[PDB]
């Protein structure tokens, strides 16, 4: 009886796995966004210093 | 990390106790920190009293940073002190001497400074003689004696030095 | 000169702890070396308490004789293979002296290379990988075949091991082993029952295997205790002979710094 | 800003043994995305323009610089990767369901053969026949053995 | 203090048997736990180049050095387990290095969560 | 034993293909046997042509047979032909050292002949009046590159 009552417990708990999937999935997009950020503030101000600094 | 310090605060206390005489440490080439802190625990351990007239004993220093001359006299300083308990007052004085080793070589840095030609290994050509002209002085007389207790550093692990 | 001075200094403190590691090694198979004899003792005693009990003194008219002697193949032991050849020799000497035909068998390799030089004809088998591992039945019956399997039919016999006695003494001990004739023959042996010359030659067989194994968990505890020993006393040694070279180390220092002291002040000195 | 908060050794206690590996890949870039996520702030810091309007002395430089900035705007990118990590999720659910109903199935239907062992008969009242109901085990073989005692005399 | 007390006491049992090793197959086990638990410390000492820790999260890994957790793990992934372990701490227990660092003690408290904490990171690193 | 002439010269060959940098090898007190056999060894390799333009390498000896003052000045004269390339064309050069045991060994000799420091000295590479002043001026300029090979 408890052995079927555990694996109720645990298929209970399969639903873990999707979501941390959907972290992975929220936490790259917005990685690679606020790269992209950076990338094009940090080339603006490549150009900006060197034009200030020449 | 032995209870060096302790050892001579306690036979400070117990000469003074016993014997009812003081005592005179002689801090020669010694570490100024190492000075303060040994300062500070005979203020503690009632060795000195810096609040009424009945403090044990006498401190001389000659530190680390002063010039040759300076560590080579203060031996001969503190001794002096002790020389006036002896004679003057007839006690069973003790003469703490840290550290002896600071003592020889503060007599080769002066001898090396005149010019005078070092002798074997690397020690002034009077070293025996300077020892000798300072322990000479701490004897048994008839009126009172001086006990010395030195601190021995032997260089390089090595007693034939 | 300082530098060969640090350089044997440095050698002979290499062997140093080199023997400080030897010997807890040592101690450590002198664990369960002293174990493990408690039952072989046990074992070994219990097969000879018949000997005992029913006093067979074996024949003094015979001539054919084998002796075997147990040792290990390690060295730095000690006294022990020095003992045990010590002993194989004097017992040659005193049984070829009455003519007695007799043969050698060897329990290690030490044993083996020590009397094999002197007594070469005087010999029918040996046996090595002996030492290393702690005994057990198995090599003894190997060792039983081996003797058996051989065409060498010893009318007396006598194996002489280290009788292990404590940490630091052990005794250099000697047991019989008889043959079946003996055992026959031995008027005492006529109170025994259901005996038969098959059933002692069986039983002959078994308890020399057991003597063998006897034989040889003592002769291991005591070459483990006579090891640790040794390598205590190497130990001690060579530490004294660091003290002296310390002594000489620091005498050469000072002359070194003394002389090169000189040739500053004399090169400083000609102007 | 939407992250699920989780448990770890929960997640492990469900994954197949099949592709172990994978899902602890999975795990470990989870750790280091978080990592690179805390690697840098929110929004980069928008270079100003009067510290550039005093000092850059290039004609329309800064000026067409912060303007096509300004009109530039960087190419947020849409995941196309969570309705199907959803869709899977739902069919799992489904499959997840099924599966707990027919357990609970199962698990009334143990529950109805326990009670019925626990209402027995006393002992010392029940036949042969009665016991070999409580305990089909107990019943002897008629077939392999269609003769007294019905059984292996060894076992007798 | 209270970590570096025992990880010097037992690094010098360790430096007074190190001697011993290539043959600790055959010494007395007690010792030999000795000599395993001091390996153990010596590469808990090892470190890379212009990263200096701060003071709490060196106590907490020598910490989980010191109290035998490292003595089931064999040494050639001390290091490993002292980075990722690391991270995890600086990760999500950053509450308790700022109180670690605002006493500067490992209270029984913050001895019991330090005990939590590794225990779980130890079942779950590879 | 080992082949390391013809590492040397290869190292020259591949510092003069790849970039555009040549060498500069110094002589240091060395025995006057084996600098024949280099510069021989170089000749009949192609580093060195003593009938073209092409050569990849200036050579400066100075041999054991010479005063100290020589085989202690013939590293910094190396080192000044080595610093024109650099400071001059901004290539990578290299330079060879034959021994800076010998350098400062000559330069002991040197200064026990004057007689002012004594001979427990020896050099110290820190010294600017020592090896000091010549260690220094062999590092990356931001117009070139001196770098030292010391056999
Ligand atoms: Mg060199």
């Amino acid at each position: 009886i408890d052995t079927e009552k555990s694996q109720q417990a645990l298929v209970q708990k399969r639903h873990y796995l999707f979501d941390v999937q959907r972290n992975n999935i929220a936490m790259a997009l917005e990685v690679t966004y606020r790269e992209r950020l950076y990338r094009v503030y940090k080339e603006v101000k490549n150009r900006l210093d060197y034009h200030i600094s020449v | 990390g032995v209870g060096k310090t302790v050892l001579i605060m306690e036979l400070i206390n117990n000469v003074a106790k016993a014997h009812g005489g003081y005592s005179v440490f002689a801090g020669v080439g010694e570490r100024t920190r190492e000075g303060n802190d040994l300062y500070h625990e005979m203020i503690e351990s009632g060795v000195i009293n810096l609040k009424d007239a009945t403090s044990k004993v006498a401190l001389v220093y000659g530190q680390m940073n002063e010039p040759p001359g300076a560590r080579a006299r203060v031996a001969l300083t503190g001794l002096t002190v002790a020389e006036y308990f002896r004679d003057q007052e007839g006690q069973d004085v003790l003469l703490f001497i840290d550290n002896i080793f600071r003592f020889t070589q503060a007599g080769s840095e002066v001898s090396a400074l005149l010019g005078r030609i070092p002798s074997a290994v690397g020690y002034q050509p009077t070293l025996a003689t300077d020892m000798g002209t300072m322990q000479e002085r701490i004897t048994t007389t008839k009126k009172g004696s001086i006990t010395s207790v030195q601190a021995i550093y032997v260089p390089a692990d090595d007693l034939t030095d | 000169t300082l530098k060969d001075i640090t350089r044997r200094l440095k050698s002979i403190k290499n062997i140093q702890k080199i023997t400080k590691s030897m010997k807890m090694v040592a101690a450590a198979k002198y664990a369960r070396a002293e174990r493990e004899l408690k039952p072989a003792r046990i074992y070994g005693l219990g097969s000879l308490a018949l000997y005992e009990k029913a006093d067979i003194k074996g024949p003094e008219d015979k001539k054919k004789h084998l002796l075997i002697g147990v040792s290990s193949d390690r060295g730095l032991c000690g006294a022990i293979h020095s003992s045990i050849a010590k002993q194989m020799k004097s017992e040659v000497a005193t049984l070829t002296a009455a003519g007695k035909e007799v043969m050698l068998v060897g329990i290690g390799d030490k044993i083996r290379g020590i009397l094999y030089r002197t007594h070469s004809d005087q010999f029918l088998v040996a046996f090595k990988e002996v030492g290393r591992k702690p005994p057990t039945f198995g090599d003894a019956s190997v060792i039983a075949l081996e003797l058996l399997n051989s065409g060498y039919e010893f009318d007396e016999g006598s194996i002489i091991f280290n009788k292990f006695r404590s940490v630091i003494s052990y005794k250099t001990e000697e047991k019989p082993i008889f043959s079946l004739n003996t055992v026959a023959s031995a008027d005492s042996m006529s109170i025994y029952d259901d005996i038969d010359a098959d059933v002692l030659q069986n039983y002959q067989e078994y308890n020399l295997a057991n003597i063998i194994y006897y034989s040889l968990k003592e002769s291991t505890t005591s070459e483990q205790s006579a090891r640790m020993t040794a390598m205590d006393n190497a130990s001690k040694n060579a530490s004294e002979m660091i003290d002296k070279l310390t002594l000489t180390f620091n005498r050469t220092r000072q002359a070194v710094i003394t002389k090169e002291l000189i040739e500053i002040i004399s090169g400083a000195a000609a102007l | 800003l939407a992250l699920k908060t989780i448990d770890w050794v929960a997640f492990a206690e469900i994954i197949p043994q099949n592709q172990k590996a994978i899902a602890s890949s999975l795990k470990s870039w989870n750790e280091t995305l978080t990592s690179r996520l805390a690697a840098l702030p929110e929004n980069p810091p928008a270079i100003d323009w009067a510290y550039y309007k005093a000092n850059v002395a290039k004609a329309g430089l800064v000026d067409d610089f912060e303007k096509k900035f300004n009109a530039l705007k960087v190419p947020v990118p849409e995941d196309k990767y969570t309705a199907q990590v959803d869709a899977e999720e739902k069919e799992d659910v489904k499959s997840c369901a099924e599966w707990v109903s027919l357990s609970k199935a199962r698990i009334v239907e143990y529950e109805k053969e326990m009670e019925k062992m626990k209402n027995l008969i006393p002992f010392d009242q029940m036949t042969i026949e009665d016991l070999n109901e409580a305990f089909p085990e107990t019943k002897l073989d008629k077939k392999k053995y269609p003769y007294w005692p019905h059984q292996p005399i060894e076992n007798l | 203090k209270q970590v570096a007390g025992t990880m010097k006491l037992e690094l010098a049992q360790y430096r007074e048997v190190a001697a011993f090793a290539q043959f600790g197959s055959d010494l007395d086990a007690a010792t030999q736990q000795l000599l395993s638990r001091g390996v153990r410390l010596t590469e808990l000492l090892k470190q890379g180049q212009y990263s200096p820790m701060a003071i709490e999260e060196q106590v907490a890994v020598i910490y989980a050095g010191v109290r035998g957790y490292l003595d089931k793990l064999e040494p050639s992934k001390i290091t490993k387990f002292e980075n990722a372990f690391l991270s995890h701490v600086v990760s999500q227990h950053q509450a308790l290095l700022g109180t670690i660092r605002a006493d500067g003690k490992i209270s029984e408290q913050s001895d019991a969560k330090l005990k939590e904490i590794v225990t779980n990171f130890l079942a779950g690193f590879e």
